């Protein structure tokens, strides 16, 4: 198809209206030239088509499809290859249903705990979310159906979020935020990108044409278009001159605005055709990619939706083997969750199922005639109230088996699209019920069904707890099999557990003042602060347990030293000396050991998982390079490297360093050094002719021991204007001038 | 310097972590600022004017979607003006609210 | 306490012919390791304020000048001649400056030096917001500003901005004001204004000193 | 010292010792400690009792000796706040800054 | 307005801030900006210091001064950014009423 000539063959009011959708899910067509209509879905992890309905909040039923577990517990599987599967899955499903675009992944960073959308969000950390995210990404378009990296800018909160302003300084931008989508723009290159509600740094995202062009089209090269988020836009013509090409919903009024402003001459018609073609080459690549007669088998898909969730789920604790659980005796299963399951979120991701698992069938399942399940209710999810009756039901219960499996977590009305949460903790007469029957059942295995973090003041009272998070349409058969071993746990947090609100970053500045919040806390969001103020976190960023262990061994790397434009080979040697099989996870981190700017002391830098038997060992190769060491630099504009030693560390956690070794990375930039009138009589050691007036100099100051300290600490820190003031009369502005020509010259 | 109306607590301690005895009392600012709606003014901002509270209702009907509750909630209060446009079937438009803008800021 | 502190220093001044105590330093305490911190009164503003306040009082009873000291953010030592002071504005009044604002309208110390480092990009010595519309003009000091030693980076800039005095002297300093009243650029009735704050100041301490003075040093170790 | 700050804040380490081993052989401990700034304690459950004396002048002699023995009752109150650790205290992230820069960051929040 | 090749009182023109400055700027309120006669400036730095916008000819070495004036901290850069201005809004002018295929009678001019 040549498409410049299929625009010259347009009406200045076609090529506009194709700028805008033709309603809530599809494109404009135009019929006269054969150009089709395609159509948008959300569903970060499952289909949300709505047969009949204009909403884009989730409040109308859709048809009916699979829910696959949400990001927070597919981020924990640290599996690049399982959520690349997925996304397959997921593609073959918008094939079958006619999809064109599936909005998703979405892959914003987690500053706050309490950010309402965090259950459909991947981590805290840039590198592992643009991992997850880039492996979505991969596995949706390998079908031919195209995606919506989602809310691009700092779309942290969603207080107030059509008119807040994220306030982000250059670094903190660059190097945390902007970087979760950088590496999935570039390795992916999804089809589209969503921009999101808020402003960034006083511009709505939607208009800000230094991030939509400046950043994600010309540096980054996204060679596809930009849609708003529903309803984003402020101005159409501003949002088309600074690069957003579709918006939505559909809005009529921007189209004979684009009209006015090109015969009005304040629009350039060039800026508008380079427009169509970026839209009309996606819309036309679905048509071209897609299957007709497209089926799948929501049998099967079932089977990938419990295979996802037994991966992401992370044991966080188990004392005294009491995990994974015999199949004998009698096991009391305790909690409303346990009957009404919480296994996904409220808003514009929320599916509708196409078949849901009893957890309590899995579990009697699961344990055979050799051992008796009961059920008991326990507490009342519509309620914060303690209930006399089924206190005493549980009690009698687990007084009876010999092991006690009590469901908690957060009801479905705590955490949606639209609001964030008010606070950390677990319903009321939840944790009553624990302490009460730990009282009698010592034996109490704990399962958390929960999108996001919250305190655990019980903890001592559980001798396990298995974080499920949201685990999908088939978390039941995920739960049982993990619990009786049948699978190995094999997860590990991806956000940092607090152990009360006031601990995290965002406290001093979340959501803010009005219309504006400050990411005052820069670079150290999530383990990067907990580690810099040695704040001891509930459980830390990269935590899990198994049923088995893992000795690792014999660090190396193929250089010892290489320069900023160079690469390196990292090798360890994980073996699984205990005697289940399981799969494991490796997390290498970077400590850049001297630099002059403020940085974290490790940020992660690669990892993988790998599956081993009893007595089995491998070898993972991680491969580190410029961006494995450098930090953004505001006033080049480009990354940069400092000359030094970097420790490369390999652990089971960001707490838990178990290897190390340094390289020595050399920049390949030399920057010219500039006096002038306030450098330090320090600075003059930095060049052959600067030192040599040094030592001329520190003697024309006039004025034991007890007091070397600061006449070294005054000396060198003087500026050179300085010491006009303390030479008697001796150096003056004319001789200072002097010296700044031979300094420059 | 500002002052908000409220109520403000008197704290009497042997240090700053101990509280002996405290007492709530009153202070009423004698600062009125006027409110000067614009395009980005959310649909609860409307409700501090009688003017603006008037227009509030059947606009808030106007959004075509009018256990979801709580959400449905924040979004209907927290909307732009200007984001009205884009959810009202056509029913509000730019010159609407440019006639509404001049009648709330006089 | 303090005031009876002051008191003495004052009785001490006197006898010394010692016309102006540079003194107290009132600056905040942002960081525990700052080294000065222990000729700095407090982390909060109020207290710092009060005994600012009581110990000028004192010291000037006895007819004695004072120099409330390094006035701008001077919380931390190292490179504090070139460090730059980045505060935003409700941090910098309801914290840093606060500390200073009722010691200068309660106790009027006859001066008050100025510090080494930047307050938002500008010098101290030369940060005419800070010396004039801060100090002078909102909160109506009436005696005159003094440089830390050396502290001074142009001249010309700091009396246009509300430096009186260089400390120590420069002579340099002063054929470039005369050659800014000669070229038009510095206004003679500034320079005439600024006289006027330096003589009042001066015969002050002079017509107030007190001949013969001494003081038992015995008591002041009771003291 | 003026001219510039502490690189920690912990007392010197033989100090530290000498404290931990007294207390293993004489339970009856009390400490006075002379500093112009916070420090660390990592040995506060071996002495029974802590004076901090501050710099108390050339007078701190019969101050000290009164207070000890009750001739004057102490009536001091912190006007600093005591971290645990260095990394506590609201400026950690953001001090000294980066060369001849450094951005008050935690805001209103300096203390306690 | 151009300024000459001498000096007055001892200070070239080009360079004499009183002169440009102090009475062409200030006091008369002349709201253009100042060009050298044809290799009149003897210091650049000290002629823009002084009121001098536009040295003429071309000489390419007082840009590389001007550059290290500021970046040595000896020029402020608002000067530069002032002078910037005064210029780009003359040249604005002109561009903006020139009157494309202008013409011209020889005939007549040679009778006016």
């Amino acid at each position: 198809r040549d498409l410049k000539a299929l625009i010259s063959q347009m009406t200045l009011e076609e090529k506009a209206s194709l700028c805008t959708g033709r309603d809530t899910w599809h494109t404009q067509p135009i019929e006269r030239l054969g150009i089709p209509s395609v159509m948008m879905t959300d569903g970060p992890h499952g289909l949300r088509k709505q047969k009949a309905a204009s909403d884009h909040l989730g409040l109308f039923d859709s048809v009916p499809s699979t829910c696959f577990p949400s990001a927070v517990g597919v981020a924990s599987s640290w599996n690049r290859d399982l959520i690349e599967r997925m996304g397959q899955a997921l593609g073959k499903e918008c094939q079958a249903e006619n999809v064109a675009v599936l909005l998703g992944p979405g892959a914003n960073i987690k500053r706050s705990p309490l950010c309402g959308r965090n259950f459909e969000y991947f981590s805290e950390d840039p590198y592992l979310s643009s991992e997850m995210a880039a492996h979505h990404i991969m596995g949706v378009q390998s079908q031919g159906v195209g995606t919506s990296l989602k809310h691009f800018a700092a779309n942290n909160q969603e207080y107030r979020r059509m008119t807040s302003d994220s306030v982000v300084n250059e670094r903190t931008l660059r190097e945390i935020y902007l970087t979760s989508f950088e590496g999935a723009v570039k390795k992916a290159r999804p089809w589209t990108v969503m921009c999101s509600y808020n402003k960034v740094n006083g511009e709505y995202a939607a208009e800000n044409e230094r991030l939509l062009t400046g950043i994600l089209k010309q540096e980054w090269g996204h060679e596809g278009f930009v849609v708003s988020d529903w309803g984003a836009v402020n101005d159409r013509v501003k949002s088309l001159a600074a690069g957003l090409e579709l918006e939505m919903p559909h809005e009529g009024a921007g189209t004979k605005q684009i009209i006015e402003a090109v015969e009005s001459g304040q629009l350039a018609e060039e800026k508008l055709d380079l427009a169509v073609e970026r839209l009309l080459t996606v819309i036309f690549r679905s048509v071209d990619q897609h299957k007709e007669g497209a089926v799948y088998d929501p049998e099967a898909h079932h089977k990938l939706a419990r295979e996802i969730a037994a991966e992401s789920m992370v044991l966080l604790k188990n004392e005294d083997r009491i995990l994974p659980l015999k199949r004998e005796g009698t096991i009391a299963v305790i909690g409303e969750l346990a009957k009404v399951p919480r296994y996904q979120g409220s808003g514009s991701s929320q599916i509708k199922p196409t078949r849901l698992d009893d957890i309590v069938f899995e579990l009697a399942a699961s344990a055979g005639e050799h051992a008796r399940v009961t059920y008991t209710q326990g507490y009342d999810l519509k309620s914060d109230d303690i209930n006399a009756v089924l206190t005493e039901e549980a009690l009698q219960a687990a007084k009876e088996a010999s092991v006690a499996v009590l469901f908690a977590g957060l009801p479905k009305r705590y955490e949606s699209e639209g609001f964030d949460r008010k606070h950390m903790r677990m319903p009321d007469n939840q944790i009553a019920l624990i302490e009460a029957v730990a009282a009698v059942q010592p034996n109490l295995v704990v399962v958390l069904c929960n999108g996001a973090p919250i305190e655990m003041p019980w903890l001592p009272q559980a001798k396990a707890v298995l974080e499920a998070y949201l685990g999908g349409q088939a978390l039941g058969g995920a739960i049982a099999d993990l619990l009786f071993g049948d699978a190995n746990p094999s997860g590990k947090l991806a956000e940092t557990f607090p152990v009360q609100l006031s601990d995290n970053p965002s406290f001093l500045n979340f959501p803010g003042e009005g219309d504006r919040v400050e990411y005052r806390e820069g670079l150290f969001v999530g383990y990067r602060y907990y580690d810099k103020k040695q704040l001891r976190p509930l459980f830390p960023f990269g935590h899990g347990l198994s049923y088995t262990t893992f000795a690792y061994s014999n660090l190396s790397v193929d250089k010892k030293e290489i320069l900023d434009t160079e690469t390196l080979k990292v090798c360890v040697n994980v073996k699984n000396t205990g005697e289940r099989a399981g799969k494991e996870i490796v997390q290498l981190y970077v400590r850049d050991v001297e630099s002059s700017v403020i940085r974290p002391l490790k940020e992660l830098k690669g990892f993988d998982k790998v599956f081993l038997a009893p007595g089995e060992e491998k070898t993972l190769t991680f491969e580190l390079g410029k961006r494995s060491f450098a930090y953004y630099d505001p006033s080049i504009k480009d990354w940069m490297v400092e000359t030094g030693a970097f420790e490369i560390l390999i652990g089971r956690s960001s707490q838990d360093i178990v290897l190390a070794e340094t390289v020595m990375v050399r920049s390949t930039v030399s920057r010219k050094i500039v006096y002038h009138r306030n450098s330090t009589v320090a600075d003059l050691m930095l060049t052959e002719k600067g030192a040599a007036f040094a030592q001329k100099l520190r003697g024309m100051i006039p004025f034991g021991e007890e007091y070397a300290e600061m006449l070294e600490a005054f000396k060198e820190s003087v500026p050179l204007r300085g010491l006009i003031s303390f030479s008697a009369g001796r150096f003056t502005e004319e001789d200072l001038s002097k010296l700044l020509e031979y300094l420059n010259g | 310097w500002m002052v908000e109306t409220g109520a403000f607590e008197i704290l009497i301690g042997r240090s700053s972590q101990d509280i002996v005895l405290a007492e709530t009392v009153m202070v009423r600012s004698t600062v009125s600022r006027k409110i000067v709606y614009h395009r980005n003014s959310t649909v609860a901002d409307l409700m501090l004017t009688e003017k603006g509270a008037a227009f509030a209702q059947k606009l808030r009907g106007m959004i075509p979607f009018g256990e979801y509750a709580e959400m449905l909630e924040a979004f209907k209060e927290s909307v732009p003006l200007r984001g009205l446009i884009s959810f009202s079937a056509g029913r509000f438009t730019e010159e609407d609210l440019s006639k509404l803008l001049e009648y709330l800021n006089g």
